[PDB]
RNA sequence: UAGUCCGGAUUGGAGUCUGCAACUCGACUCCAUGAAGUCGGAAUCGCUAGUAAUCGUGGAUCAGAAUGCCACGGUGAAUAC
RNA sequence: UCCUCCUAAAGAGUAACGGAGGAGCACGAAGGUUGGCUAAUCCUGGUCGGACAUCAGGAGGUUAGUGCAAUGGCAUAAGCCAGCUUGACUGCGAGCGUGACGGCGCGAGCAGGUGCGAAAGCAGGUCAUAGUGAUCCGGUGGUUCUGAAUGGAAGGGCCAUC
RNA sequence: ACUUACCAACCCGAUGCAAACUGCGAAUACCGGAGAAUGUUAUCACGGGAGACACACGGCGGGUGCUAACGUCCGUC
RNA sequence: GCCUGGCGGCCGUAGCGCGGUGGUCCCACCUGACCCCAUGCCGAACUCAGAAGUGAAACGCCGUAGCGCCGAUGGUAGUGUGGGGUCUCCCCAUGCGAGAGUAGGGAACUGCCAGGCA
RNA sequence: UGGGGUAUCGCCAAGCGGUAAGGCACCGGAUUCUGAUUCCGGCAUUCCGAGGUUCGAAUCCUCGUACCCCAGCCA
């Protein structure tokens, strides 16, 4: 709530400076944060799957939803309806409170940390990028690792263009290289 | 390699339009929903439509994708 | 949120070694010692030394 | 869309009691108003209506669009269709599910004598 | 030779060549070579014909052929009984209807278009005759 | 084909049973039914997958 | 008792000396890196006593360049029916 | 032998050693009901991650799906997911369809008992159309219906069934 | 990373073909209802007796054949 | 009379797209969620308690024909009956008569009930 | 022309739809004055070509190619 708050005076006021909206409720506002981990090597191993899924758990303060194959691809030795995948969708108060441990203490504690990509929004404004490591989030016991796993963070907003999502999230100071 | 087909279903419309029914008369054994039940019409298992009331047979157009209902007037 | 099924995701204070002490939920469950946060971590110098090479 | 999601959960009871030619009771629930309303077998005229929007209901409620003011429009609807001969409709519930505060306009048209 | 790529079933009935043709003005070109006959095209007459074009007309010009052949034409070998199934596919033909315009030309003069055209209408079937662009 | 021929029989006194056809490599486990028991006039549990 | 405080190859940086001149193409030093290798398949070699084994030192050639060659000593076996 | 399309001439039916394909099952959930949901494919962004495994957004519109061929159907879904379940009931059945017949099919409703649902209601298997075999002879369970003097029994019948 | 007489998806514009293609769609035929005239009930049901179940050509619609056959297989007259 | 909501008739002359406008009421987004109830994670949806804020999205209304859609008249194709030929295809008398295309029409029309404004 | 069979390392020959096994050869080392024999190590065919079913093809289906076997008759 530190970060709504935040949101809810300056970010508001900010963007309704910068943009010359009408309507305060033309202003974007981030919709929800979808944190997938796509395993993929389970393919063979239940257990590994288990510790992904225990690691979301971690990382966000929600149980995980195990992802099954939509399709059969051979390409990948699957089949339909298998279990491959697991993601938490923080929304609310969790979104605010993830998304500040996360451009907060997370992001500092990237390896060789350089700045996060500016073209990686999808055209619509929803930011999406990557971890390598799930030791940078500071609940992940170090001792306790079996298998380095990255995952993926999605910021879904309701911008209209990727530009505008540029602003909602550079008022956040969100490092943007 | 070729010298087979099935015996002949006999489908269709048994009973047309202004035609008077029984109740429980089938009125058109068909294959899908091709003709639809209307007022007083039932849908057997096999998409058969049979008058579920005495009256006569009503052909009509139905409803956005035009379908084709069936009714029975009450006669 | 449903039941027990979640972590217990309790409100613990991290502490750099930048002054910055912070209050948040993360579901550790234990008090927390940092190196880097957001206010003094070397990223903008960082920058500039990655830049700053030729010649 | 929400409505249109709403509008097709609503059909299969729709068309069903426009089949059977039940006189139908389609409740309809807003975030601030319910609504109530008792409809020929045709389908077309109404006969019998009630809703928070009507200030004979709306002034004798605290909030419209909660549980009380749903149970207000249900015992207003059963008086109203009992003073109009009409006693045995069936619930079109219109989409929405039978819980809330469509349960509570239902159970209160039972209670008042409406038979469904 | 002509021949569709890939059909969908390999033996087709006869069936019958009645009434006028579609493909009627010249479309594409400016001269046409438009049937008046009625018969039907194997693809080694389309392809005869346009090598007597192309040849008569040299490598300049523009020549569409408008008919395609897409019907498959099968026959019984010698000393084959009747019966005991359906012959094999031994050509495709298309068929013509009285106003076909079989082929185009464009980029040259008329009197070769005349001439050409003379010199291929004499390796078809059916007769046939020089139709040019109308306008509407 | 492989799916088997059993007979469900009534958890009643009487001898009535209903049949019907099971797998009997996939499921090998029992058939429990409530059916109807027509000499009973009642609607009874059925046992027996053979 | 660990590929480890074994092993030092390889490589980056910083140097000293000799020599007109160390890029091809020296030697040595300092910091960093830290492979392969855990006793070697078929096969094969040397040694009978101050010997083998092992440890250092010197010299010739040479401005500078030896793990080679030629010498010198220290410790010092086993076994030969 | 059976199912689907075409031939087949816009009702039905219609032949050939005519053109093309399939069946001789599966399922105790893949059936019943209640509540909900909506596909293929492509584009963009994104850890390993790749043309194609998961995530997010957009275009798109059912080009998808339907346990298995093809045709006709399907959004009110007949498609997809979950809760509870046994109506994959028993006796009948107005009326029809379809066959030379044997036979086959559809069926509102009535009675008894049941499931789901708050209720209206829906449920006598499955989206439909294939998944099959008359009679004799005989096997197993039930029912005194018969039971060659009489009481039983044997055998026979009837119902279920192999 | 730099050039290119070669091919080409999708999309758009224009052109054809289809028994097993259809966002269209006749004539006819068929089913049902009413009405007039005409017809030796021509109609239906039940009962006695059959015969027949090798068809042929000709028109029209087709399959097969080579739009061959006084060919073959259907539909209808 | 104008506007809005519900349930229908009708099923593209009714749908799409582009542009403008609406919020007193209504509607929608919204605010919050310990409770009723819910998520194979998540109050996103469902649900509940509300009403601060905005009509941005949505939805409605008003324009606009870029498209979809409707669509004559005439001619053409086909075809029943009778006749004819040069007869694998056509012609004549006669009855029916398309599909496509053209001119054009065209951004709906309407019933019941309820509420707000005049 | 029909029916059946085969195509897999340089050669002969095994392969079960989720991996390519054997022998001879070849390559390197060793033994030997040198070669043969011998001994120690290796490698190795993405499976005749094209299309399709499948999540997946050497494997299953269809077509083409090349080589074998059987039949191609009564008059």
């Amino acid at each position: 709530a530190k970060l709504h708050d935040y949101y809810k005076d300056e970010v508001v006021k900010k963007l309704m400076t910068e943009f010359n909206y009408n309507s305060v409720m033309q202003v974007p506002r981030v919709e929800k944060i979808t944190l997938n981990m796509g395993v993929g090597e389970a393919i063979a191993d239940k257990k590994l799957l288990d510790n992904a899924a225990a690691d979301l758990a971690a990382i966000s303060g929600q149980k995980p939803l195990i992802t099954k194959a939509r399709k059969s691809v051979a390409g990948f030795k699957i089949r339909q309806g298998y279990p491959i995948g697991c993601k938490v969708t923080l929304r609310g108060e969790r979104m605010w409170e993830f998304f500040e441990r996360l451009i907060t203490i997370a992001v500092p504690r990237i390896r060789d940390f350089r700045g996060l990509s500016a073209k990686s929004f999808d055209g619509r404004g929803n930011y999406s990028m990557g971890v390598r490591e799930q030791i940078i989030f500071p609940e992940i016991d170090y001792d306790k690792v079996d298998r380095v796993r990255g995952l993926d963070i999605t910021i879904t907003t309701t911008a209209k263009s990727d530009e505008e999502g540029r602003a909602l999230l550079a008022a956040f100071d969100f490092p943007f290289r | 390699r070729n010298g087979r087909d099935s015996e002949a279903k006999r489908l269709g419309v048994k009973r047309f339009g202004g035609e008077s029914v029984l109740a429980g008369s089938i009125i058109v054994r068909q294959r899908g929903t091709k003709f639809h039940a209307g007022a007083n019409v039932g849908c057997g298992r096999d998409h058969t439509l049979f008058a579920k009331a005495d009256g006569k047979v009503k052909f009509e157009v139905k409803g956005p994708k035009n379908r084709k209902f069936i009714s029975i007037e009450a006669e | 949120m449903k039941k027990d099924i979640h972590p217990k995701y309790e409100e613990i204070t991290a502490s750099c070694s930048c002054g910055n002490v912070m209050k948040i939920r993360s579901t550790v469950g234990h008090d927390l010692n940092l190196d880097v946060c957001s206010k003094c971590h070397p990223f903008f110098t960082g920058k500039q030394r990655d830049v700053a090479t030729g010649g | 869309d929400k409505k249109s999601a709403r509008i097709r959960r609503a059909t299969r009871a729709r068309r069903k009691l426009q089949e059977l030619g039940a006189t139908r009771l389609v409740v309809h629930r807003t975030p601030r108003h319910i609504y109530a309303q008792v409809i020929a077998p045709n389908g077309s005229e109404v006969l019998v209506a009630a809703s928070t929007v009507e200030k004979a209901i709306a002034e004798q409620l605290k909030y419209t669009g909660n549980k009380d003011a749903a149970a207000a429009v249900g015992k207003a609807v059963a008086e109203r269709a009992l003073e109009k001969g009409i006693k045995d409709v069936s619930f079109d519930r219109s989409g929405f599910q039978y819980h809330g505060r469509v349960q509570a306009l239902a159970d209160a048209a039972r209670e008042a004598g409406l038979q469904f | 030779m002509l021949q569709p790529k890939r059909t969908k079933f390999r033996k087709m009935h006869k069936g019958r060549n009645r009434g006028l043709a579609q493909g009627t003005d010249v479309s594409f070109g400016s001269f046409g070579l438009k049937a008046v006959g009625r018969g039907r095209l194997t693809a080694r007459q389309i392809e005869a014909a346009r090598r007597a074009m192309t040849r008569a007309v040299k490598r300049q010009g523009k020549i569409w052929i408008r008919v395609f052949p897409d019907k498959p034409i099968t026959e019984k070998p010698l000393a084959v009984r009747m019966g005991k199934g359906k012959g094999n596919v031994e050509y495709w033909v298309a068929l013509i209807q009285p106003g076909k315009v079989l082929y185009e030309m464009d980029g040259v003069p008329e009197e070769l278009a005349r001439e050409a055209f003379k010199l291929a209408a004499a390796k078809l079937p059916i007769k046939t005759t020089f139709v040019t662009k109308t306008v509407m | 084909g492989i799916r088997e021929k059993i007979k469900l029989v009534s958890s009643a006194g009487t001898g009535h049973f209903y049949t019907t056809t099971k797998n009997k490599r996939t499921k090998p486990e029992k058939l429990e039914l409530k059916k109807f028991d027509p000499v009973v006039r009642q609607h009874v549990i059925y046992k027996e997958a053979k």
